[PDB]
C-alpha cells in the first residue's frame, strides 16, 4: 500500500536544499544550504531556513517555504500552550510528535496536499539533555546522532558516518558540518552568504542560550578559521 | 457539450437548456389572455383522454384575490407568487400591483437560470424570466392561429374591446387553436364592472353562450 | 447502439424538451402489480392484486392515510412509504389545526406538489410508485403519476397488464357510476375489473386486497378470509 | 473544464466571460450616453416589431435612484435583477453613510459583484454592460461604464451595441475637433438633440417617436422622457 | 475585587523609572503569604497588577504568551508603548466581563531612550503620567505621598529612596498590605531588585 | 412634547413644538420634531428620541426602496410600515408617531400609531405631554372643511395653549403645510403665539 | 481496492507476536543505522493503561492515532463509569475506529 | 403575565372488579365567576381509555388532545395494536415530563 | 502545469510596471493602457495606497487586484491595528496578502487570483523594503525588479543599474528610463503612474497640534511633476 504524494512529497524535497544536523556530548550544531540567486533578490529574508520555535528549540528547513511556515506558526502556537497551560517548557518530543501528527493528518484525509517539507529539530530539555529529531512528510519521526536532508543526502550521510565520534565538541561539529557541506556542494566552493549556521549549547552557568544564529560576518569568520 | 449542462454560455453567448426548455413549452396545450376594457379574461384548452371527471380538473388559479394564471412547474411558481404576495400585503397594507407581481416573478425565474445544480422551468412570462406587457398573449401548441386572431382584434377594435364581448372571443380563439388538432374549455375572467376588479371564474349561463358562440363559428 | 447523451440527471433538457429520467421514473409502475380503483356517486372502492414463494408473504399495496382517506401503489414501496407518511402528516395537521377533514383535491395538489421538488433538484432522483387515492363519502378518486399530475377520474388502473381493466371500465362506466347505496355491488364490480387483467391468473384469499370508504362508512381495508367474496 | 466554467485556461484565458460579451449583444439595440456641461443624456434603441406588445413595458432604462439612471445592453432578465441589485445597494448605502450614494461608488460595487461571479466556479457571470450616468455632486455630469469581466471606467461619451464603432469613432472625431470633454450646451434638450443627430448619422437611418427611449440626468434627478417629448425633439431637430 | 490586598506604585526618574509593590496575599482579614510578588516583566518592559490574585496571575500568563508570540513572530522585542496600547485592547475585549484588575506599566524605550509609566482602569482606560502611576487598596494614601515627596529629574539613588518611602508609609496606612516590599529601579541597561524591611513582617 | 396634525381642504399640515428636556432641564430649545420620510410623507414623532429617530430612517429607507422598485407610495403604506416597526417591538421601544400625508386622495391623510403599535386614521390628532390640555378645545373649534389661514391659526391657538400649560412644551411653533403646490415651512415665534 | 491494499501495507511492516498462558501475556525492531540515536526510542510495544497493552504492525504513524484513541477511550471510560476498561471493550473500540474509517471514500 | 390559571372542578377515578368509573364536575369558573355551568372533563380517548386533566384548563384540554394525537399514531405505527392502559400511563407520563421546567398545571386521572 | 501556471502566464501577458529600492526611499511605476480616447484616464489607478507609508502596484488581471487592494485596506486595520494602535510593518502586511492569496488558491471552487504585486513600504527598525507576492502565495524580497510584459528586458535594465549607493532621484530616473524603453503607446504624464515611499509629509496629514504625529510616507505624483521628470530626460 504504497503513498504516492507522499512520494512525490520525498522527491520535491529531494530537489531542495540540504541541511546537516550534527549532536555533539554539549551542544547540537545546525547548517543550511543558501540555493536561490538572481544578483537583486535581497538576502535578508530574516532567517531563511533556520527558525526558532521557543528559546529552546531550534528548527531547518527543506522544501516548500508556505507550508514550513504554516508548521512553524502552529509549533509556535503549541509551544506557548504548553507553557501557559504548565509553566513550563514544552519538552523536544512532545512538540516534534505534535508536527509529525499533523503531517500525517494531512496525509490521510482528501483534497489536502501532504506537507512537501522535511524538518531537522535541535532542542534541549532537563529530561534527555540535547535532541536532535528528523521529521519527514509521511509522518514519522526519528532520532539522530548526525543526520542530513535535502538534495545530496546520500553522500552527505557517508561523510558523517566516516567523520563522527560520540564525544565531538561543538567546535568538531561545526568543522564536520563545514567539511561535509563544502564536498556535497555542486557550486565549487562554499560562501558565507549561502550559508545559514545555528547553534544550540549551554555553557558553565545554567543560562541555556539556546538562541545564537550566527551573523553573516561571524559565518565568513568560522569558515576562515577552519579553512573551507 | 454547452447543452449538457444549465446555466453555461455557448461560444455565441446562448443557453441551450433555456431553449430547450422553451422547446418544452410550446408542447403544451393552448393558453389564451385578453386585454380588454377594465379587465382582463383568460382562456385554457384541456384535452380529454378518457372515465375522467368533466368538470373537476380545473387549471386556471388565483393570486391574491386579483390575479389570475409542465403544470407541476406551474404550481410551483404560482406558489412562490403567492408567497410573494402574501409578503407584499403584509409589508404594505395594499395588493400588489401587476407589475410588481411580474418583476418579482421574473426575477425568481431567472433565478433558476444562474446555477447547473438546477433545471430552469418548463411553463408559459418565458423560461429564461423575460416578460413584457400584452395587448394578447397565446402559448401553447396551437398558438400561432391564436397570435394571428388577436391581431386580427386588435386591428378590429382599435378603441378597446368589451370585457363580455372579450369572453366570447377568447372562447372563438381557442376553438379555432384546438381546430388544428383532433377538449374542455376553462374561462376565467377579471374586470372593474362585472367582478369588482376580483379575479372570477364565468360559468354557467354565459359560459353556455360563449360555447354556443365558438362552435357557431 | 444509439446512446442518449440527455437521461443522465434531472435537470438536463432534450433538444425536444422531453425529461428522460421522468418517463423513466413513469415507467418503473410498470415493475408493480395490478391496481383498479372505481368510484360510485356514495363509495369508493380499491382493489389490488405479489409473493416471493410458496413460503413467503404478500406485500401490502394498501394504506390508510387518514379515517376517511385512503390509497393504494404500484411501484416502489419506500417512495409509497414517504408519500403515505407525508399524506397522514398532512391530515394530522389539518385535524388539529382547523378541526377540519383535509379534501382530497387537496390532498392530491399536496402530492403533486411534493412530487415536483424531485424532478429539478440534481443528484436525487424522481419518485418512482404511482398512487390511486380514495376520499370520503361526495367520493373522490384521485390519480397520481411521480411526474407530478393528478387526474380526479371516474376509475382507471395501474401497473402490470392493466389496461384489460382499464378497457373494461371504459365500457362499464354507466353501469357502475350508479350503484349508490350498495358496497358490496360496487366491490363485485372492482373485483370483475381487476379479473379483467389477469392472465389466467386466479384470486384468492392471500393475493386479493380491497379497499372500502363512502358516506357513514369509515376507510376499511379486506385482506385474509375477508376477501372471499363474502 | 475550461470552457464551460470560469477557470483559467492553458493560454490564461477565461472562455466564460468571453462568451457573456458575446451573449450581451443577443438584441440589435445601441445605445449612446453623451454629457453636457450641467446634464447627461442617454439614447437607446426601442424596436418593438411585434404588434401585441405593450410598448410602455419595453424599456432597458432604470431609474436606480432619484439621481442616477442606467442603461443595459443585453437580455432583459439579467438587466431587470442588476437593477434590483443596483436599487438595493444604493438604498443601503444611503440608509448606512447618511447621503446618496455617487455614480462611481456604485459602477464599482456593480463591477466587484461581477468579478465575485468571474472568480466563483458555481455563479455564471451577467451578460449586461450596465451604463450608469448621473449628476454627481461633486463631479458632475459621469458616466460610468462596466462589463462581465468586471472592469469598470468612466467616459466622457460611450456607445455600445453591435454597431457601436462607427458611433465611437465619429464621437472620437467630434471631441478631436471640439478640444473638450463634453457638449458645450446649457438645455439639455439641445444635448438630446446633438445625441438624436449623432446616432442617425452613425446608424445612417431616421427615427420616429416610436423608436427612441430617451433618459436625462440632471441635478435635480434623473428622468425618462415621454414618448411625446421625443416627438417634440424630433420636430425641433427637423425644423433645422 | 479589594479581598486579597496590594499595592504599586511606579515613578518617573531622571533617565529611569522605579516601580515597588507590596507582598501580602490575604483571603479578608487573614493573611495567607508573605511572598506574592505583583510585578512581572517582558523583554524589558514591567507590568504591576493589583486587585483579584487570580485575574492578575491569568493576565501574567495571558500577556507573556502574546510577548513571546510577538517577538517570534516579528523578531523584536515590544515597546512599552506598544505593550501599552495591547494591553489596553485586552482589557477592552472583556467589556461587561472586564478582569477585576488595576494594570501600570512601566520602562524605557529601547530607540528612543526616554521613560514611560502609564495606568489603566477596570477596562482598559489608558492614563499616561509623566510624574507617577498609583494603583491598589492604598491609592488615597499612595496620591498623597506621591503629591507630597515627588520632585521631577531625580537621581536613581533618591528616586529610590522617594518610592520606598512613599510605598511604605501608604502601606503602614492600609490594613490589606505592607507584609514586605520589592522596589526595581530601571535604567537603560542595568535593573536592580531590592527588597525593604518594613512592621509586621 | 405637544404635536398634531389636521387635514383641510387643500392638504394636511403639521404643527410642533421645539422642547427637548431632560429631566426638569431644557436639553434642547431648538428642536425639530417635524421628520420627513417621503417628499409629501412627514411624521410627527413623541417620545423616547433614539426610538422615534431610528424608526424614521428605516421607514425612510424602506420608502425609497418601494420608490426605487415601484413608484410613489401612499400615505397608508407609510403608515403600515410604521406600525410595523412598532408593533414588532413594542416591549422596547417607546414611540409615538402621526402620520400626515397629501396624495391623490386629496384633503390630506392622518394616521396615529400610539403605544402599543396600533393604527387610526382621524380627520385630525394630538399627541405628546401638551395634547391632553388642548383635548377639549380641539373638540369645540374644529371642522371638518377649514381654508390654509383658518387652519394655521387653529393650530397656532392649540400648540399656544398646549405649551402655556404644560411645563414639557415650550420653544417656537413649527408647522408644515402638504398640498399640490408642495410642502410649505411656517415658523412662530413665543412673542406672537403667547397672546392669541 | 481499499482494504487490500491496507492489509498489504500491513504485511511490510516489522512482524509482531503475541502468546497467552497460564497467568501472563507475553507481547512481542529493524537494524538501526550507525549515526541513529536509541536513547530516546518508541517502543513498538505501547500500554494503553496499567492492565492491557497494545502492540502494532504496519505504519507507525498511522498507528500511534489509534494509540492516542484507546488511550483517551480508556480514560473516559474510567471516568464515566469508575472502572477500567476491560480487553473486549478496547479491542471493540480499536475495532470499531478502524471501521468507520474504512468507510467515507478511506484511500487509506 | 402570569401564564396560568385555575378553572375549578372536581374528578372522582374509582377502579372496580371489572368496570371502571371517571366522574367530574361541569362547572367552569374564574376566581368568583361562572363561566360556563356545562363543560365535559371527562372524555374518550379510545381502547376503553378515559383521561381527565383537572385545574388549568387549557393545559388539560391540550394534554387531552396530545395524547389522543399519540394514540391514534400508535395505532398508526403498530398495525392498531390495541394500546393498553399501562402503556397509556406511561406515555403520558412521558409527555408530562417532557415540560419537565414549563409543567402542565393540572391533575390527571385515567 | 496547473492554475497557477496559467495565472503566471496571464501576469507575463498584463503591463509591466516596475519597482526599484535605493538608500533612502522605494520607487514604484507602471503604464495605464486604455485605447479609447472616450474613456478617461484619470477614474482608473494603478497605484493603491495600502498604508500611510505601504503601497502596492500589480500586473495582471484589474479587477482581481481591485478587489485585493480592498482586502489588504481591510486587512491591515482588523488584524495589526486596533490592537497595538500602529500600522503594521511592510513585512506583516506582505504576509497578510500572500495569505489571503495562498487562501484563494487553496480553496475549492475558487481559481487563483491572476496578479502579481509590487508592495513599497518603509517601517521603524527595518527602514524601505519591497517585496514582490506571486499568485501561488509566494513573497520574496527584492533590491530592483519588474514583472508583466516587457519584464525580461527590464530586469537586464535593472541588473545593470542597480548599485548600493542609489539614491531616490536615482532610482525615479532609472525607473522613468525603463518605462519609456518598453512603453506599449504614448509616453506622457497622463500614461505614467509613479509613486514613492520616502520622507514623511507634513503637508498630506490634513492637521496641526501633534507633534508625534507625522505624515504619510507614501506620495503619488501628479502628471505635472511626471512630465516636469520626463523633460530631463
Amino acid at each position: 500500500g504504497r503513498l504516492y504524494q507522499v512520494e512525490y512529497a520525498l522527491e520535491s524535497i529531494s530537489h531542495a536544499g540540504t541541511a546537516i544536523g550534527i549532536m555533539a556530548s554539549d551542544g547540537i550544531v545546525l547548517a543550511a544550504e543558501r540555493k536561490v540567486t538572481s544578483t537583486l533578490l535581497e538576502q535578508d529574508t530574516s532567517t531563511e531556513k533556520l527558525y526558532k520555535l521557543n528559546d529552546k528549540i531550534a528548527v531547518a528547513v527543506a522544501g516548500l517555504t508556505a507550508d514550513a511556515e504554516i508548521l512553524i506558526n502552529t509549533a509556535r502556537i503549541h509551544a506557548q500552550n504548553y507553557l501557559k497551560t504548565y509553566n513550563e517548557d514544552i519538552p523536544v518530543e512532545i512538540l516534534v510528535r505534535r508536527l509529525s501528527d499533523i503531517k500525517q493528518g494531512y496525509t490521510q484525509h482528501g483534497g489536502l496536499r501532504p506537507f512537501g517539507v522535511s524538518f531537522i529539530y535541535a532542542g534541549y530539555d532537563d529530561r534527555y539533555g540535547y535532541q536532535l529529531y528528523t521529521s519527514n512528510p509521511s509522518g514519522n519521526y526519528t532520532g539522530w546522532k548526525a543526520i542530513s536532508v535535502g538534495a545530496n543526502t546520500s553522500a552527505a550521510q557517508t561523510l558523517l558516518q566516516m567523520d563522527y565520534k560520540d564525544d565531538m565538541k561543538v567546535d568538531d561539529a561545526i568543522e564536520l558540518a563545514l567539511k561535509t557541506l563544502s564536498k556535497t556542494t555542486d557550486s565549487s566552493a562554499l560562501t558565507y552568504d549561502r550559508l545559514e549556521f545555528a547553534t544550540i549549547r549551554k555553557g558553565a552557568n545554567d543560562g541555556e542560550v539556546y538562541q545564537k544564529i550566527f551573523k553573516p560576518q561571524e559565518i565568513k569568520d568560522i569558515l576562515v578559521k577552519t579553512g573551507i | 457539450g454547452y447543452d449538457l449542462s444549465n446555466s453555461v454560455f455557448s461560444p455565441d453567448g446562448r443557453n441551450f437548456q433555456v431553449e430547450y426548455a422553451v422547446k418544452a413549452v410550446e408542447n403544451g396545450t393552448t393558453s389564451i389572455g385578453i386585454k380588454c376594457n377594465d379587465g382582463v379574461v383568460f382562456a385554457v384548452e384541456k384535452l380529454i383522454t378518457s372515465l375522467l371527471v368533466p368538470q373537476k380538473n380545473v387549471k386556471i388559479q388565483v393570486v391574491d384575490r386579483h390575479i389570475g394564471c409542465l403544470i407541476p412547474d406551474g404550481r410551483h411558481l404560482v406558489n412562490r407568487g403567492r408567497e410573494e404576495a402574501a409578503s407584499f400585503k403584509k409589508l404594505y397594507k395594499t395588493p400588489i400591483p401587476i407589475p410588481a407581481f411580474a418583476d418579482r416573478l421574473g426575477q425568481y425565474v431567472q433565478a433558476h437560470t444562474l446555477y447547473n445544480s438546477v433545471r430552469p422551468f418548463g411553463v408559459s412570462l418565458e423560461p429564461s424570466g423575460s416578460y413584457w406587457g400584452y395587448k394578447g398573449a397565446a402559448t401553447g401548441k396551437g398558438r400561432q392561429s391564436a397570435k394571428a386572431e388577436l391581431e386580427k382584434l386588435v386591428d378590429h377594435h382599435p378603441e378597446g374591446l368589451s370585457a363580455r364581448e372579450a369572453v366570447k372571443q377568447a372562447a372563438k380563439i381557442i376553438y379555432l387553436a384546438h381546430e388544428d388538432n383532433k377538449f374542455e374549455l376553462e374561462i376565467s375572467w377579471c374586470s372593474l364592472s362585472e367582478t369588482n376588479g376580483l379575479h372570477k371564474f364565468v360559468k354557467g349561463d354565459l359560459l353556455q353562450e360563449a360555447i354556443d358562440f365558438a362552435q357557431k363559428e | 447502439m444509439f446512446r442518449n447523451n440527455y437521461d443522465g440527471d434531472t435537470v438536463t433538457f432534450s433538444p425536444t424538451g422531453r425529461l428522460f429520467q421522468v418517463e423513466y421514473a413513469l415507467e418503473a409502475i410498470k415493475q408493480g402489480s395490478v391496481t383498479v380503483g372505481l368510484r360510485s356517486n356514495t363509495h369508493a372502492v380499491l382493489v389490488a392484486l405479489r409473493n416471493a414463494d410458496e413460503l413467503s408473504s404478500y406485500q401490502k399495496k394498501i394504506i390508510k392515510c387518514d379515517e376517511h382517506m385512503g390509497l393504494s401503489l404500484a411501484g416502489l414501496a419506500p417512495d409509497a412509504r414517504v408519500l403515505s407518511n407525508y399524506l397522514r402528516q398532512q391530515c394530522n395537521y389539518s385535524s388539529l389545526v382547523f378541526n377540519r377533514k383535509l379534501a382530497v383535491e387537496r390532498a392530491g395538489h399536496l402530492l403533486c406538489d411534493k412530487a415536483q421538488k424531485n424532478t429539478q433538484s440534481y443528484g436525487g432522483r424522481p419518485y418512482g410508485v404511482g398512487l390511486l387515492i380514495i376520499g370520503y363519502d361526495g367520493a373522490h378518486l384521485l390519480e397520481f403519476q411521480p411526474s407530478g399530475n393528478v387526474t380526479e377520474l371516474y376509475g382507471t388502473a395501474i401497473g402490470a397488464r392493466s389496461q384489460g381493466a382499464k378497457t373494461y371500465l371504459e365500457r362499464t362506466l354507466d353501469t357502475f357510476i350508479k350503484i349508490d347505496g350498495n358496497p358490496d355491488e360496487l366491490i363485485k364490480a372492482g373485483v370483475e375489473a381487476i379479473s379483467q387483467s389477469l392472465r389466467d391468473e386466479s384470486l384468492t384469499v392471500d393475493n386479493l386486497s380491497i379497499a372500502i370508504v363512502g358516506k357513514d362508512t369509515p376507510f376499511t381495508i379486506y385482506d385474509g378470509e375477508a376477501v372471499a367474496k363474502y | 473544464y475550461d470552457r464551460h466554467i470560469t477557470i483559467f485556461s492553458p493560454e490564461g484565458r477565461l472562455y466564460q466571460v468571453e462568451y457573456a460579451f458575446k451573449a450581451t449583444n443577443q438584441t440589435n439595440i445601441n445605445s449612446l450616453a453623451v454629457r453636457g456641461k450641467d446634464c447627461t443624456v442617454v439614447i437607446s434603441q426601442k424596436k418593438v416589431p411585434d404588434k401585441l406588445l405593450d410598448p410602455t413595458t419595453v424599456s432597458y432604462i432604470f431609474c436606480i435612484s432619484r439621481t442616477i439612471g442606467m442603461v443595459v445592453n443585453g437580455p432583459i432578465p439579467d438587466a431587470r435583477n442588476a437593477a434590483l441589485r443596483a436599487k438595493a445597494e444604493a438604498a443601503e448605502f444611503r440608509y448606512k453613510y447618511g447621503y446618496d450614494m455617487p455614480c462611481d461608488v456604485l459602477a464599482k460595487r456593480m463591477a466587484n459583484l461581477s468579478q465575485i461571479y468571474t472568480q466563483r466556479a458555481y455563479m455564471r457571470p451577467l451578460g449586461v454592460i450596465l451604463t450608469f450616468v448621473s449628476v454627481d455632486e461633486e463631479l458632475g455630469p459621469s458616466i460610468y461604464k462596466t462589463d462581465p469581466a468586471g472592469y469598470y471606467v468612466g467616459y466622457k461619451a460611450t456607445a455600445t451595441g453591435p454597431k457601436q464603432q462607427e458611433i465611437t469613432t465619429n464621437l472620437e472625431n467630434h471631441f478631436k475637433k471640439s478640444k473638450i470633454d463634453h457638449i458645450n450646451e446649457e438645455s439639455w434638450e439641445k444635448v438630446v438633440e446633438f445625441a438624436i443627430t449623432h446616432m442617425i448619422d452613425a446608424l445612417g437611418t431616421e427615427f420616429s417617436k416610436n423608436d427612441l427611449e430617451v433618459g436625462v440626468a440632471t441635478k435635480d434627478k434623473f428622468f425618462t422622457l415621454s414618448a411625446e417629448n421625443i416627438e417634440e425633439r424630433l420636430v425641433a431637430i427637423a425644423e433645422q | 475585587s479589594s479581598i486579597n490586598g496590594g499595592i504599586v506604585v511606579a515613578m518617573t526618574g531622571k533617565d529611569c523609572v522605579a516601580i515597588a509593590c507590596d507582598l501580602r496575599l490575604g483571603s479578608q482579614s487573614l493573611g495567607v503569604s508573605n511572598k506574592f510578588e505583583k510585578i512581572f516583566h517582558y523583554g524589558h518592559v514591567f507590568l504591576g497588577i493589583t486587585g483579584l490574585a487570580t485575574d492578575v496571575t491569568t493576565l501574567n500568563e495571558m500577556f507573556r504568551y502574546k510577548t513571546n508570540l510577538y517577538k517570534l513572530k516579528e523578531e523584536r522585542a515590544i515597546e512599552p508603548e506598544t505593550f501599552t496600547q495591547l494591553v489596553s485592547s485586552s482589557l477592552y475585549e472583556r467589556r461587561f466581563g472586564p478582569y477585576f484588575v488595576g494594570p501600570v506599566v512601566a520602562g524605557i524605550n529601547s530607540k528612543s531612550g526616554k521613560p514611560f509609566i502609564a495606568g489603566f482602569d477596570l477596562i482598559g482606560c489608558i492614563d499616561e503620567a509623566k510624574d507617577f502611576i498609583v494603583s491598589g487598596t492604598a491609592s488615597d494614601q499612595l496620591f498623597g505621598m506621591c503629591e507630597s515627596l515627588y520632585e521631577p529629574n531625580l537621581e536613581p539613588e533618591d528616586l529610590f529612596e522617594t518610592i520606598s518611602q512613599a510605598l511604605l508609609n501608604a502601606a503602614d496606612r492600609d490594613a490589606l498590605s505592607g507584609w514586605g516590599a520589592v522596589v526595581y529601579i530601571i535604567k537603560k541597561d542595568e535593573v536592580v531588585k531590592r527588597y525593604l524591611k518594613m512592621r509586621q513582617d | 412634547t405637544s404635536i398634531m396634525a389636521v387635514t383641510f381642504k387643500d392638504g394636511v399640515i403639521l404643527g410642533a413644538d421645539s422642547r427637548t428636556t431632560t429631566g426638569a432641564y431644557i436639553a434642547n430649545r431648538v428642536t425639530d420634531k417635524l421628520t420627513r420620510v417621503h417628499d409629501k410623507i412627514w411624521c410627527c414623532r413623541s417620545g423616547s428620541a433614539a426610538d422615534t429617530q431610528a424608526i424614521a430612517d428605516i421607514v425612510q429607507y424602506h420608502l425609497e426602496l418601494y420608490t426605487s422598485q415601484y413608484g410613489t407610495p401612499s400615505t397608508e403604506t407609510a403608515a403600515s410600515v410604521f406600525k410595523e416597526l412598532c408593533y414588532e417591538n413594542k416591549d422596547n421601544l417607546t414611540a409615538g408617531i402621526i402620520v400626515a400625508g397629501y396624495d391623490d386622495k386629496n384633503k390630506g391623510e392622518v394616521y396615529t400609531i400610539p403605544l402599543g403599535g396600533s393604527v387610526h386614521k382621524l380627520p385630525y390628532a394630538i399627541a405628546g405631554s401638551g395634547s391632553t390640555f388642548i383635548y377639549g378645545y380641539c373638540d369645540k373649534n374644529f371642522r371638518e372643511n377649514m381654508s390654509k389661514e383658518e387652519t394655521v391659526d387653529f393650530i397656532k391657538h392649540s400648540l399656544s395653549q398646549a405649551i402655556k400649560w404644560d411645563g414639557s412644551s415650550g420653544g417656537v411653533i413649527r408647522m408644515v403645510v402638504l398640498t399640490a403646490a408642495g410642502v410649505e415651512r411656517l415658523i412662530f415665534y413665543p412673542d406672537e403665539y403667547e397672546q392669541l | 481496492f481499499q482494504v487490500e491494499y491496507a492489509l498489504e501495507a500491513v504485511k511490510r511492516g516489522t512482524c509482531a507476536v503475541g502468546v497467552k498462558g497460564k497467568n501472563c501475556v507475553v507481547l512481542g525492531r529493524r537494524s538501526t543505522l550507525k549515526l541513529q540515536d536509541t536513547r530516546i526510542t518508541p517502543s513498538k510495544v505501547s500500554k494503553i493503561d496499567s492492565h492491557v497493552v497494545l502492540s502494532f504492525s504496519g505504519l507507525n504513524a498511522d498507528s500511534r492515532i489509534l494509540i492516542e484513541k484507546a488511550r483517551v477511550e480508556a480514560q473516559s471510560h474510567r471516568l464515566t463509569l469508575e472502572d477500567p476498561v476491560t480487553v473486549e471493550y478496547l479491542t471493540r473500540y480499536v475495532a470499531g475506529v478502524q471501521q468507520r474509517y474504512t468507510q467515507s471514500g478511506g484511500v487509506r | 403575565f402570569n401564564p396560568y390559571g385555575d378553572n375549578g372542578g372536581t374528578i372522582l377515578g374509582i377502579a372496580g372488579e371489572d368496570f371502571a368509573v371517571l366522574a367530574g364536575d361541569t362547572r367552569n369558573i374564574t376566581d368568583y365567576s361562572i363561566n360556563s355551568r356545562y363543560e365535559p372533563k371527562v372524555f374518550d380517548c379510545g381502547d376503553n381509555i378515559v383521561m381527565s386533566a383537572n385545574g388549568f384548563a387549557a393545559d388539560g384540554d391540550a394534554l387531552v388532545k396530545r395524547f389522543k394525537n399519540s394514540v391514534k399514531w400508535y395505532h398508526f405505527d403498530h398495525n392498531d395494536k390495541k394500546l393498553s392502559i399501562n402503556s397509556a400511563a406511561r406515555n403520558i407520563q412521558h409527555l408530562l415530563y417532557g415540560k419537565r421546567f414549563f409543567p402542565y398545571y393540572v391533575h390527571t386521572i385515567i | 502545469l496547473g492554475q497557477i501556471d496559467y495565472a503566471l502566464t496571464a501576469v507575463k501577458q498584463g503591463v509591466t510596471s516596475l519597482g526599484i529600492k535605493a538608500t533612502n526611499g522605494v520607487v514604484i511605476a507602471t503604464e495605464k493602457k486604455s485605447s479609447s480616447p472616450l474613456a478617461m484616464s484619470e477614474t482608473l489607478s494603478k497605484v493603491s495606497l495600502l498604508t500611510p507609508d505601504i503601497g502596492a502596484v500589480y500586473s495582471g488581471m484589474g479587477p482581481d487586484y481591485r478587489v485585493l487592494v480592498d482586502k489588504s485596506r481591510k486587512v491591515a486595520h482588523t488584524s495589526y491595528k486596533r490592537i497595538y494602535g500602529e500600522y503594521p510593518p511592510t513585512k506583516l502586511l506582505v504576509s497578510e496578502v500572500a495569505k489571503i492569496m495562498q487562501e484563494a488558491t487553496q480553496s475549492g471552487g475558487v481559481r487563483p487570483f491572476g496578479v502579481s504585486l509590487l508592495i513599497a513600504g518603509h517601517d521603524e527598525f527595518n527602514g524601505f523594503s519591497l517585496y514582490q507576492v506571486d499568485p501561488s502565495g509566494s513573497y520574496f524580497p527584492w533590491k530592483a525588479t519588474a514583472i508583466g510584459k516587457g519584464s525580461v528586458a527590464a530586469k537586464t535594465f535593472l541588473e545593470k543599474r542597480w548599485n548600493d549607493e542609489l539614491e531616490l532621484e536615482d532610482a525615479i530616473h532609472i525607473a522613468l528610463l525603463t518605462l519609456k524603453e518598453s512603453v506599449e503607446g504614448e509616453f506622457n504624464g497622463d500614461t505614467i503612474e509613479l509613486a514613492i515611499i520616502g520622507d514623511e509629509n507634513p503637508d498630506l496629514l490634513g492637521y496641526t497640534g501633534i507633534p508625534t504625529d507625522k505624515g504619510p510616507r507614501f506620495r503619488k505624483l501628479t502628471s505635472q511633476e511626471i512630465n516636469d521628470r520626463l523633460e530631463a530626460l
